[PDB]
């Protein structure tokens, strides 16, 4: 069959290009050239082509040769992921120490060595802070686990994954070195927040909400729980942080990795189109797109054997920046995934010309194109007019792997739903509406009698014995004991405040339904809870916030108890503000949300319930 | 052995360190294995292989007289013996060219059988459609030319046991390693033979003895042995490769799980007996022994073996069955058929077959019981005969001499019997000598049991763990199966709506690599399997696929195929319009899958959700069911939910490569399930439930009794200006009955009008109008036929008809057209709603009996009309003072609920009259009632007369036995003449009283025939006199007050019944038993 | 076992012609296989699987002293 001929041809190309450097014993390929070093992100991105080819081969089953090839590819990707996983285990102390007090001198080293899985660079000779690599590793591990592959093998592995997820969950308020490991335009030993990092972390957290690492045979003890507040905060930070690249960078081509096929961590498709148009206008060239404005990577000047560039780049690195075809490959993937056909054809036609042939006429993607030192003033005066020459790592496994995956997807041998079993392509589908449910509770019999006198039917704290109401500090303390193991010296999730998006969610502990009041009614913690107007106003704000995103499954449920500190001077009737708020509640409208008042038992029929297996004796 | 072997203590005693081996061990009696094998080869060559036609390789049944007929089972057993001898001789490298001869002899016998069967392909084609004795394969062929000899009018030729045994032996030989199947046309013929065998659970067969029954009157009946052999053959060939080691994926054979499940269900119930007329029969031994081993229970096997040993065992052999007249002294060799009461003369002079000693020896060596082996060998030594050269001969049977028949009858086993005609030199019994060779080889350890059983037909009690279609991984005593469940959303809007309520669902657009197919495409694909234009082959018949067949995964043309259960599709009836019925059916299917799954791997269950089944008030039950499924356990069955892509990964897939080999120029196109696009007119985005109340209530003012003779224009204008749905349906039905369906009304044709009104009534949940329209349109349900087949499998008879009127019995399964004709042409005098209610009742009772057979224990036949009267009376009682509402508007959910309350074991509470009415309507009798009736008939001369029907005593006692189901059927037929259920209950109680009185008092006997009506009348008169004396109440007609009396306590009905029966008994003579020492009494 | 299982001679003694199965057979001491499997799992988890290095999966010969 012609399809079989094309498949074996692609297998030959991938074997001659990437799989030839499989590096047995460990399974981590070198990062091209004479480097003898393994990058987590580079290996993870390179293994995508092998995973896609294995998925394509698995479809043509019922033959010994095809079955053997598919098994070999799957076991190869599994071996690579196990090697990277062992490398990550080799720094459990570093991860645990980073869990408290986030600092650049605490994160695991991004540069990992070859076989024997050791550290090749100390803690001060390189920037060992890259949340994007870890987040994309988690996302791809989740995607293949959902596909059917087995990678996680032990309970201690699940505990380590949970601890590392807790470590990466704080990416929205920390400064890292970014994908380029250089911070801002000037290195100067400075790190800053990056949109790519937070987007990747949010996507990894979302993709890892409930999934079981053990597959179908796994039980409730092998599931991983992630909070809802972190994902929404990351999404909000991304929304407020995407008119540009970062605080100092006006535009970066790495933003394409956030608003496209990799991790699909974006909404508001109009913003996506605007960002793509800005990137095209400010970065597109004759041999790919540039990284970002004012970059000095691989130039015929600025003393290449030097670091810590001084602020003297007024015009030295302007208009002569190198261009990377891997951005063209990313554009090809983005076009071929969602809905585009003509764009894919035009981008493939453009990319075919910049390709450089190799041994036996094998396609090879050059790392970058650089301007000749002689033709520099001409490029200054006439932008995008001079001709560049291919430099860098000629067998760039990153760009080559993405190009191979894009070609396989475009040829029709693979479907968009195979690489993404989690259905992340529909992340841009608008949400129609969500209805939030509220429950009104009475602290004492007098409160219930007063409410009944005012035409309000409520229930006291008693009579609901199957359900228990407790402050959110209790669930905070409970979640602080998640992923706790004494053998590998893991302290579990650090204690932290709990928002409103999870307190509304129902929790099942020891076969008992637990409902918790929101944390903002705690007068003991701080005194803003005393004021009536502040309480009703911020309750409206929280209701609005809950009604806005509500990314999680199921209906919500809010419990509002009536305390004795909210009564009038005589202590015989409720305050005017609270009474008006509850009257608006009964009318099914308050602020910008729709609510339906009812009983907790009625809401129990349809709501989001989470079971905590780690609390079992 | 050890210690004695060394003997190397040269100096006193001490530790020795030298090799010993085992060749130096003391040897048994000095005789090389070559000598014994050559002796066996000579015995075989001089007795078995000396009678074989070179042209066809079929062993003649007669060794002299130039007989041309040749049976199939004898040839199969001869081939099996030759193969066993070849396996014995395989143990020697220097065989001198003898193993090849024996293996060829087996191959040639099988090829002759195959050629004889393949000469009749049109017969196979006809048997596939309508299996009948007229259109069945012949069982005897010419030994010299392979031609048919006996016609259907003299032999019947209906024997499926031969085909099953041939298939099983072919499977065993191919697994052991042989070359018998050569071309693909042979594979297709084997496939069609499997198809013909696949429907053995319905067509009766004449049995192994060809006589048909114990009476031998040209009647066929179901036999346990045949069913067991067919089931064992079905298991043996499940997925077997017919080409041996040199085979590919396109040489495999296929069977469906539904037929095997039905055969197992039919076997596991009739197993303790042989048939309806046979309590015990020696032909059940092959079903549970060496060849078949089809009974994987170890308890029924032991019970049946003990029963057979207790009944049929004799000194000279084992009797075939009780009261048989084959070659007996009293038999008349001039009539093929027997006569009533003549069979009784064949008691105590039954022939004995020595081959069953051989069979029990084989079973003993297979099981590992050398005590039984040596006992049966010792019993077999004196009966054997030798030729001139000394070769042993097994006589076919032994018959008592005609002069000693009286002495044998007086003292069984006292007289001596004579050997059969084939029990001396000159006439040989090839079957007997073949089994003798096999058993002697097995006993002498010359063949290991594994050698002759490569397919592992027999499994030890500790290894009944992992066998396909036989045992589950838990074992034979546990059932905790987990069923994989995957939810499917009709559309993306449906997926979003389910997601908003905490339920995760997938759409067909999200599983692009996996195609979802309905049952029709799978049926069409299986139809194309057995195509052979050279001979003429129609392939698998167009039949539906059960739940077991839809739980697998198929790879067709390189594409993964998954099929949802047939429950999720609706065609014409309104039973699918109730969500509760759908949930109940899904739970029933889950329970059936859990209980009857024995394959490898967790079964796949697909759930289909449609937008039309969630609208309105029915949203809540669907959400509750989906939440229960997501929880993990639903209806006592554990389930798991996850993504379909993850589920399909790493699972065992079924391969169908016959489509690739097909020579059709254009490959057939199969239509997979496609996502439904959202509408562009209304855009209903799965709105809320919105219960509302746009409904009213009115009782129809039109009945067929008055609006019958009205002329056309008046009824036309009445229909035009009316608004009641029921009245419109009644008027349209009257128009169809009188004016015609093709008449054009104001709103079109009458047919279009009735269809539209039925559809709107179903949409608006108007059950009365829906049932009226269904009754008047003569609609039928395709599920009626499988339910009736399952009903007749479980041994329960069915009667169709209105209460207190003509009814039609269904003794054997019938085609859907015939049952539709019966149900639609036997209730014309009554309203047609009775047919619809009978169909609903049949469906419901079929489902519960398939799931909970214990609810219907104690009843032999089920009467639908009596159950209708039963729940009518139940609802009338429930209404109390207020009149009952109806019976045709409570919806099938409440109908099934009321049936469930009715079928409860006990309804204590309300007065005994209601209990007696319910008991009579349900036709329930206490356990052992038939045995007591038989005892009474034995102790009562001149028979019993009940409601005009009379039950003689002479022919029933002469022909029938104590535990025969035919006697139970006859008793039920006699007692069914009662019209009042209370009268039937009183009859049953009087019968029990008579039985207990007779058993407790053996002396008194009935002088003449008893009449139950007189006893009932006397009991009523005594009760009336007692009531008049006690309470000064004037005598009143009818027994309304008699039934209310409890049947025990102070002056109960039992007291009057026992007084009456004792008064009748003491009228007759009293015979004193001399055994009892009671004197002056 | 056989004969003991049937116990269906309602009236004196006679031949019973009913299915018997094996689920109704007399059965051993009150303990399901789940309890025994859980006991063995607890024993192994507190004894053997407790000593395994996550990095390599190698059980150590000495359980104390940091060997
Ligand atoms: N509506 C249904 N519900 C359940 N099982 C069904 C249904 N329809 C068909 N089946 C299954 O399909 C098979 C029915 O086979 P088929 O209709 O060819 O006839 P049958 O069962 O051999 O008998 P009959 O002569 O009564 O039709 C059985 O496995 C039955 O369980």
């Amino acid at each position: 069959s012609n399809s079989g001929v094309r498949l074996d041809g692609y297998a030959r190309l991938v074997q001659q290009t990437i799989l030839c450097h499989q590096n047995p014993v460990t399974g981590l390929l070198p990062a091209s050239y004479d480097q003898k070093d393994a990058w987590v992100r580079d290996n993870v991105y390179s293994i995508l082509a092998v995973w896609g080819l294995g998925l394509a081969y698995r479809k043509n089953a019922d033959r010994d040769e095809d079955k053997a090839k598919a098994y070999e590819l799957e076991q190869s990707v599994v071996k690579l992921m196990r090697g990277l996983l062992h490398c990550m285990i080799r720094q459990v102390d570093k991860v645990e120490s980073f869990k408290y007090s986030q600092s650049t001198k605490d994160s695991l080293h991004a540069k990992y060595n070859t076989k024997t899985c050791a550290t090749v660079v100390g803690d001060d000779q390189w920037g060992h802070l890259q949340l994007d690599a870890t987040s994309v590793y988690l996302l791809f591990l989740a995607q293949m686990t959902a596909s059917g592959l087995h990678i996680i093998h032990s309970l201690d592995e699940v505990n380590f994954i949970q601890n590392l997820v807790f470590y990466i969950e704080a990416a929205y308020k920390t400064a890292d070195f970014g994908i380029w490991e250089r911070g801002d335009k000037t290195n100067q030993g400075i790190s800053e927040l990056n949109a790519s990092s937070v987007g990747m972390a949010k996507a990894a957290l979302e993709a890892l909400d409930e999934l079981d690492l053990f597959g179908v045979k796994g039980g409730p003890q092998s599931v991983i729980h992630v909070l809802a507040d972190e994902v929404q905060h990351c999404q909000s930070i991304l929304n407020s942080l995407l008119p540009r690249a970062s605080t100092s960078k006006e535009v970066d081509a790495s933003l394409l990795s956030v608003v496209s096929f990799p991790a699909f961590a974006v909404e508001d498709s109009q913003l996506v189109e605007l960002t793509k148009q800005e990137i095209i206008t400010k970065l597109q060239g004759r041999y790919g797109c540039c990284r970002f404005l004012r970059d000095g990577y691989k130039t015929p000047k600025e003393d290449p054997n030097r670091l810590y560039y001084e602020p003297a780049e007024l015009k030295l690195f302007e208009n002569i920046e190198c261009e990377w075809p891997l951005f063209w490959t990313y554009f090809i993937l983005d076009g071929v995934f969602s809905g585009n056909a003509e764009q894919v054809q035009e981008y493939k036609e453009a990319l075919e010309a910049v390709l450089i042939k190799g041994k036996n006429g094998v396609p090879l993607l050059p790392e970058l194109y650089s301007v000749p030192p002689d033709r520099v003033d001409e490029e200054y005066q006439n932008p995008h007019t001079v001709d560049r020459v291919p430099m860098g790592k000629l067998p760039h496994m990153w760009g080559q792997s993405l190009y191979i995956l894009g070609s396989l997807m475009a040829e029709g041998f693979l479907a968009p739903g195979e690489i993404d079993p989690l259905n992340r392509r529909f992340s841009t589908v608008p949400k129609p509406d969500v209805v939030v449910q509220v429950s009104i509770l009475a602290e004492t019999e007098e409160i219930k009698t007063i409410l009944k006198d005012k035409g309000i039917y409520v229930e006291t704290i008693a009579e609901v014995y199957p359900i228990r109401v407790q402050p959110a500090r209790i669930l905070s303390h409970i979640y602080s004991s998640l992923g706790c193991n004494n053998r590998m010296k893991l302290s579990g999730r650090p204690y932290r405040h709990m928002g409103v998006l999870g307190t509304s969610k129902l929790y099942d502990i020891r076969k008992t339904i637990f409902t918790f009041t929101p944390q903002f009614i705690d007068q003991q913690q701080f005194y803003l809870a005393l004021d009536n107007k502040m309480i009703v106003e911020m309750l409206r704000t929280d209701l609005s916030y809950l009604c806005s995103r509500w990314r999680m499954t199921g209906q919500p449920t809010i419990t509002f108890p009536i305390s004795h500190s909210m009564l009038d001077e005589d202590g015989t009737s409720l305050n005017s503000s609270i009474l008006a708020a509850l009257r608006k509640m009964q009318d099914g409208y308050f602020g910008g949300a729709r609510v339906q008042t009812g009983k907790l038992s009625e809401f129990l029929t349809t709501s989001c319930c989470t079971h905590l297996s780690f609390m079992d004796p | 052995w050890k210690v004695l072997e060394r003997r190397a203590r040269t100096k006193r005693s001490g530790s020795v360190y030298e090799p010993l081996k085992s060749i130096n061990l003391p040897r048994p009696d000095n005789e090389t294995l070559w000598d014994k094998l050559d002796h066996y080869y000579r015995i075989v060559k001089s007795t078995l292989l000396l009678y074989q036609s070179p042209t066809t390789g079929l062993f003649p049944t007669k060794t002299c007289g130039g007989d041309q007929k040749a049976k199939i089972q004898d040839s199969l057993y001869c081939a099996a013996g030759a193969w066993a001898l070849a396996l014995a001789y395989r143990r020697i490298d220097d065989d001198k060219g003898r193993t090849h001869e024996l293996e060829h002899s087996a191959i040639k016998c099988m090829r002759g059988i195959l050629y004889c069967y393949m000469r009749q392909a049109d017969k196979v084609q006809q048997f596939k459609q309508d299996p009948r004795p007229t259109t069945c394969l012949h069982s005897v062929f010419n030994v010299h030319t392979g031609d048919e000899l006996l016609s259907y009018e003299e032999y019947g030729h209906l024997q499926i046991n031969a085909v099953s045994l041939y298939l099983l032996y072919l499977v065993e030989m191919i697994s052991s390693g042989l070359q018998i199947i050569y071309n693909t046309d042979e594979v297709s013929f084997i496939q069609n033979l499997v198809f013909c065998v696949e429907r053995v659970y319905r067509v009766p067969d004449f049995g192994v003895w060809e006589r048909g029954s114990k009476y031998n009157n040209g009647s066929t009946e179901l036999h346990s042995s045949s069913v067991g052999l067919a089931k064992a053959a079905l298991e043996a060939i499940n997925g077997f490769n017919l080409f041996g080691n040199q085979g590919c994926s396109w040489s495999v054979i296929f069977v469906d799980l539904d037929a095997h499940n039905r055969n197992r269900q039919t076997l596991c119930s009739l197993l303790p007996r042989e048939s309806r007329s046979h309590n015990t029969d020696a032909a059940l031994l092959p079903c549970i022994s060496y060849p078949a081993f089809a009974l994987d229970d170890e308890v029924l096997f032991s019970q049946t073996l003990d029963k057979v040993v207790r009944k049929l065992k004799g000194k000279y052999g084992f009797k075939r069955f009780l009261r048989d007249g084959y070659r007996t002294s009293l038999e008349d060799p001039n009539r093929c058929y027997y006569k009533p009461a003549e069979i009784k003369l064949f008691d105590g002079i039954e022939c004995e077959f020595p081959i069953f000693f051989l069979y029990m020896m084989i079973d003993g060596v297979f099981r590992g019981n050398p005590k039984q082996v040596q006992e049966y060998q010792d019993l077999l030594t004196p009966v054997l005969h030798h030729t001139t050269e000394g070769y042993p001969v097994v006589p076919k049977y032994y018959y008592v001499p005609a002069d000693f028949v009286e002495y044998e009858k007086n003292n069984p086993g006292s007289q001596k019997r004579f050997p059969s005609n084939c029990g001396r030199d000159g006439k040989l019994f090839l079957w007997g000598q073949a089994l003798y060779i096999i058993a002697k080889l097995l006993a002498d350890e010359l063949i290991s049991p594994k050698d002759i059983d490569p397919v592992q037909r027999y499994v030890p009690l500790k290894d009944q763990r992992n066998v396909s279609m036989r045992f589950s991984n838990q074992g034979p005593l546990e059932n905790d199966l987990v069923v994989h469940v995957a939810l499917i959303a009709e559309s993306q809007r449906l997926q979003v709506f389910l997601n908003t309520y905490g339920i995760q669902t997938q759409t067909p657009q999200q599983v692009e690599p996996i195609q979802i197919w309905p049952q029709q495409e799978l049926v069409k694909a299986y139809l194309q399997l057995g195509i052979n234009e050279k001979l003429g082959l129609s392939g698998r018949p167009d039949r539906p696929i059960g739940c077991l067949g839809t739980s697998k995964i198929y790879r067709i043309l390189g594409k993964t195929v998954v099929c949802y259960p047939i429950i999720f599709d609706l065609s014409d009836f309104y039973m699918s319009q109730d969500v509760f019925l759908l949930i109940d059916d899904i739970k029933n299917a889950l329970q059936f899958i859990k209980q009857y799954w024995k394959m490898h791997g967790r079964p796949l269950f697909l759930v289909l959700i449609r937008e039309d089944n969630i609208r309105g008030s029915r949203f809540n039950p669907i959400l509750d069911m989906l939440a229960a499924l997501k929880k993990g356990i639903i209806g006592g069955v554990k389930v798991h939910v996850d993504r379909l892509q993850t589920l399909i990964s790493g699972a065992v897939v079924e391969q169908l490569d016959f489509l690739r080999i097909s020579d059709t120029e254009e490959l057939p196109e199969f239509k997979s399930f496609e996502e439904l696009e959202p509408p562009k007119h209304s855009k209903v985005k799965r709105q809320s439930s919105t219960p509302s109340a746009p409904e009213l209530g009115q009782q129809p003012d039109v009945n067929i009794s008055e609006w019958k003779d009205k002329p056309t224009h008046e009824i036309l204008q009445k229909l035009n200006d009316c608004s009641c749905l029921a009245s419109q349906a009644i008027l349209l039905g009257i128009l169809l009955k009188r004016e015609g369906p093709n008449f054009i009304t104001k709103e079109g044709t009458v047919s279009d009008h009735i269809e539209r009104v039925y559809r709107r009534a179903g949409s608006q949940k108007l059950w009365l109008a829906v049932r009226y329209g269904a009754a008047f349109t003569q609609k039928f349900s395709s599920s009626i036929a499988p339910h009736i087949t399952t009903f007749l499998v479980h041994g329960k008879q069915v009667t169709l008809g209105a209460f207190g009127h003509e009814e039609e019995v269904i003794s054997n399964p019938l085609s859907p057209r015939v049952i539709q004709n019966i149900i639609y042409y036997k209730c014309n005098t009554h309203d047609e709603r009775e047919a619809v209610i009978q169909q609903e009742l049949v469906i419901h009772i079929g489902w519960i009996i398939s799931n909970n057979p214990e609810l219907f224990s104690g009843m032999l036949k089920i009467r639908i009309g009596w159950i209708i009267h039963a729940m009518e009376y139940e609802l009338q009682i429930r209404g109390g003072d207020k009149p009952a509402l109806d019976l045709y508007q409570l919806s099938p959910s409440e109908v099934k609920q009321l049936l469930l309350d009715i079928l409860q074991p006990q309804q204590n509470g309300r007065c005994w009259l209601n209990r007696r009415q319910i008991d009579g309507s349900l036709n329930r009798t206490p356990t052992g009632f038939y045995d007591r009736v038989w005892q009474i008939l034995e102790r009562t001369p001149n028979g019993i007369i009940v409601a005009g029907k009379h039950l003689p005593q002479q022919p029933t006692l002469s022909d029938m036995t104590m535990y025969e189901m035919n006697f139970s059927l006859l008793v039920e037929d006699t007692l069914g003449n009662i019209d009042q259920p209370q009268y039937r209950q009183i009859v049953v109680e009087l019968l029990m009283v008579v039985s207990i009185v007779l058993e407790r008092n053996p002396e008194l006997e009935f002088q003449d025939k008893v009449d139950l009506d007189r006893l009932v009348k006397e009991a009523f008169n005594e009760f009336q006199k007692d009531q008049s004396r006690l309470k000064e109440i004037e005598k009143q007609d009818d027994m309304t007050s008699f039934y209310n009396t409890p049947p025990l306590g102070k002056r109960g009905t039992c007291s009057y019944l026992t007084k009456a029966v004792m008064n009748l008994l003491l009228e007759g003579e009293v015979k004193p038993n001399n055994d009892d020492p009671c004197l002056i009494s």
